[PDB]
């Protein structure tokens, strides 16, 4: 199979910016026809993709003029000139010159804004849930930027591993911030055994890591 | 004026098989290749195969040969993708797309989500996330142990929308899903307003309204 | 320039069989230019019930045509193709050979 | 189907 | 398998006699489906296959109109070319044009072509990439420049990569019952004694479509390809094709000779044994 690698993997730009995604093939994608069949696709989370560029440099019907493709052989380049708010999405390059046809890994184009530190909040388990014999502690990071953050759980100063799950919101459409929710899951037995629960948050916009903690009781 | 319309979402058990439909209109059905593509929750897009109606020629990506069967019915203007030997790695959204003489996929279907899990249908438990101990206060709801997706969460029936964050679900080791929903509010309002999250998991018609209050 | 004389082949649609209806073909090909006269002869005398294909050509630009008529072969009757073209000083005649 | 027009030589 | 759609145009000037002749035909693979004759009564594009009858009266008007514009351009081209080559208005000349496209087994575009000849010599042709021209001599170098300035190449790329393939795919469906068939060669083999020590062995292939076929004689497993009389493949007139290949052998040696038939209607090649 033909390896399609896009560069960069993520990219943060503002409206009016000119953006370049490059796509490299492990071998030449030239058909016996004498045509290179490299296409470019635009995808928004949850939606079906939209065709943008076919045969390397041709615009599909109805696509704006600020999109354009170029390149040849093993390097290909999508350029989005003077970016517009609708253009924030994930872009995939595609080949079709050889079997199998193969996509790239994607490139997410996100909004750029100033750093914002997360507002941190921790939640002890509900009395209602302790009756189910299971306890869940919830650590919340609210309205931060950029997306890169790290969450660590400590139960009685012991760092927990493999018993925790987190999730992130899509970039918010109005303030362009993220929010993350990390969940530490123990049995009721293990929870009654310890007093101090603490998640520690390390993020670009915090001078030193932040801890939010409670004492069971 | 080209249209590809795909069948609704499904949920299966390991070892069985599923058959997604793709109805075309607005063009001559039997003269353009129809592809099938999958996108696993992971990230990337991946190609399954294609079929040319009329001569019913089919070519598959070797990664799915032996797993997928693509067919077509000219009488209905409808293509079919049947995946067999279901494993958990076959959970994904499955797309059909038409191809235009230029080799490019120009018109896509909406997508069909397919979920392979051995779990059983179950409505979720709803617990408060009480505003414990800045200038603003934060509360929420943990919606845990449900299957399959999705759950829908509103707050005060729809009358509270500013500051709300309902997170994507995650898949626990139990095979059940869990997501949380938080909203930031004023600190002062913690003794003037009532805060009620409205959960609705429709694969079991669970409708829970949980009041969250300080403690 | 170059002018190409036509190649003549004279045969039946089906393998020949006395008393059973068939079709007599004269396939002239490989010629240039396109002006050509072709006659089908039953015992030296031309047949008026002759149809032909439309003019087409091959990759080297040489033309080709199929002249054909219905007939019933017998043992005493002899058939042939009379072909005239600017590359021949005299109409060439090709006789129908049953095993060919 | 034929070309819509052929250009003169 | 592969498929092709091709249009052929023939223009002969007839000085003193009237309009030049204009004949045009269209083929899918080896099957002809339309014809136009500038001498016929109708003055229309006419069907030549049962499946092209499915097309409506909008088809027949549009194609009739297109073929007449094609005629008119050749009518002018005969004069122009006569001046380019400085020829008397008394001699008769022929202009031929061929163009079309190919698709492979997936019915995807493979190649297109547009070729133009004057008095049976290559005159100008579109190159493989569909963007450049091959000019034979000085007269063509002028038509080359003129056609580069007018972007005639780009009009053709549009047709040969798009419209052509769109239509070929449409015709292959409407004619699926016959265009997508393969009729396997019915074969047999004759022995005709020429001399006292020599004999003529002939290998026959009948009623086969498509016309592409291979007939070879072998002796002890060896292609005897300098001693064989192979005739140009010939239409049988009912849509199928005929071919034969013969060799002249020393008598007593017939069992050394074998006949080999390769056709796309044959799952495995044939070998017809003398025994």
């Amino acid at each position: 199979d033909i390896q399609m690698t896009q560069s960069p993997s993520t990219l943060s730009a503002s409206v009016g910016d000119r953006v370049t995604i490059t796509c490299r093939s492990s071998q030449s994608i030239v058909h016996s026809n004498g045509n290179t069949y490299l296409e470019w696709y635009q995808q928004k989370p949850g939606k079906a993709p939209k065709l943008l560029i076919y045969k390397v440099s041709n615009r599909f019907s109805g696509v704006p003029a600020r999109f354009s493709g170029s390149g040849s052989g093993t390097e290909f380049t999508l350029t989005i000139s003077s970016l517009q708010p609708d253009d924030f999405a994930t872009y995939y390059c595609f080949q079709g010159s050889h079997v199998p046809r193969t996509f790239g890994q994607g490139t997410k184009v996100e909004v750029k804004r100033t750093v914002a530190a997360p507002s941190v909040f921790i939640f002890p388990p509900s009395d209602e849930q302790l009756k189910s014999g299971t306890a869940s502690v919830v650590c919340l990071l609210n309205n931060f930027y950029p997306r890169e953050a790290k969450v660590q759980w400590k139960v009685d100063n012991a760092l927990q591993s493999g018993n925790s799950q987190e999730s992130v919101t899509e970039q918010d459409s109005k303030d362009s911030t993220y929010s993350l929710s990390s969940t530490l899951t123990l049995s009721k037995a293990d929870y009654e055994k310890h007093k101090v629960y603490a998640c520690e948050v390390t993020h670009q916009g915090l001078s030193s890591p932040v801890t939010k903690s409670f004492n069971r009781g | 004026q080209v249209q590809l319309v795909q069948s609704g979402a499904e949920v299966k058990k390991p070892g069985s098989s599923v058959k997604v439909s793709c109805k075309a209109s607005g063009y001559t059905f039997t003269s353009y290749h129809i592809h099938w593509v999958r996108q696993a929750p992971g990230q990337g897009l991946e190609w399954i195969g294609w079929i040319y109606p009329g001569n019913v020629n089919t070519e598959y990506n070797e990664k799915f040969k032996g797993k997928a069967t693509i067919t077509a019915d000219e009488s209905t203007n409808t293509a079919y993708m049947e995946l067999s030997s279901l494993r958990s790695e076959d959970t994904a959204v499955y797309y059909c797309a038409r191809e235009e003489i230029t080799y490019a996929m120009d018109y896509w279907g909406q997508g069909t989500l397919v979920t392979v899990s051995s779990a059983s249908t179950k409505g979720p438990s709803v617990f408060p996330l009480a505003p414990s101990s800045g200038g603003t206060a934060a509360l929420g709801c943990l919606v845990k142990d449900y299957f399959p997706e999705p759950v829908t969460v509103s707050w005060n029936s729809g009358a509270l929308t500013s500051g709300v964050h309902t997170f994507p679900a995650v898949l626990q080791s139990s095979g059940l899903y869990s997501l949380s929903s938080v909203v930031t509010v004023p600190s002062s309002s913690l003794g003037t307003q009532t805060y009620i999250c409205n959960v609705n998991h429709k694969p079991s018609n669970t409708k829970v309204d949980k009041k969250v209050e300080p403690k | 320039m170059i002018q190409r004389t036509p190649k003549i082949q004279v045969y039946s649609r089906h393998p020949a069989e006395n008393g059973k209806s068939n079709f007599l073909n004269c396939y002239v090909s490989g010629f240039h230019p396109s002006d050509i006269e072709v006659d089908l002869l039953k015992n030296g005398e031309r047949i008026e019930k002759v149809e032909h294909s439309d003019l087409s050509f091959s990759k080297d630009w040489s033309f080709y045509l199929l002249y054909y008529t219905e007939f019933t072969p017998t043992e005493k009757d002899e058939y042939a193709c009379r072909v005239n073209h600017v590359t021949l000083s005299q109409p060439k005649i090709v006789k129908w050979d049953r095993d060919m | 189907s034929l070309l819509m027009w052929i250009t003169q030589v | 398998g592969s498929h092709s759609m091709r249009y052929f145009f023939t223009s002969v000037s007839r000085p003193g006699r009237g309009e030049p002749r204009f004949i045009a035909v269209g083929y899918v693979d080896d099957t002809q489906f339309v014809r136009f004759d500038s001498d016929a009564a109708s003055q229309r594009m006419e069907p030549r296959a049962p499946w092209i009858e499915q097309e409506g009266p909008e088809y027949w008007d549009g194609e009739t109109r297109k073929v007449k514009a094609h005629s008119q351009t050749h009518r002018v081209d005969l004069g122009t070319l006569r001046g380019y080559y400085n020829q008397s208005e008394a001699g008769s000349h022929t202009v031929q044009r061929m163009y079309g496209c190919d698709v492979g087994s997936d019915w995807r575009f493979l190649r297109g072509y547009h070729q133009y000849a004057y008095d049976g010599k290559d005159y100008i042709a579109l190159k493989e990439d569909l963007r450049s021209w091959t000019a034979a001599d000085m007269a063509a170098q002028t038509t080359k420049h003129k056609w580069e300035a007018a972007h005639v190449a780009e009009q053709l790329r549009a047709y040969l990569e798009g419209t052509c393939v769109e239509w070929l795919r449409r015709y292959l469906e409407n004619g699926k019952e016959t265009l997508q068939r393969t009729d396997a060669p019915k074969t047999h083999m004759t022995h005709h004694a020429v001399s006292d020590h020599e004999a003529t062995l002939r290998c026959w292939a009948l009623s086969f479509y498509p016309a592409e076929i291979t007939l070879t004689w072998q002796r002890d497993g060896e292609d005897q390809t300098q001693d064989t009389e192979l005739v140009e493949t010939r239409p049988a007139g009912d849509g199928t094709f005929q071919k034969w290949a013969a060799v002249v052998v020393p008598s007593g040696q017939e069992q050394r000779y074998t006949c080999h038939v390769q056709h796309e209607g044959l799952p495995k090649p044939l070998t017809l044994r003398w025994e």
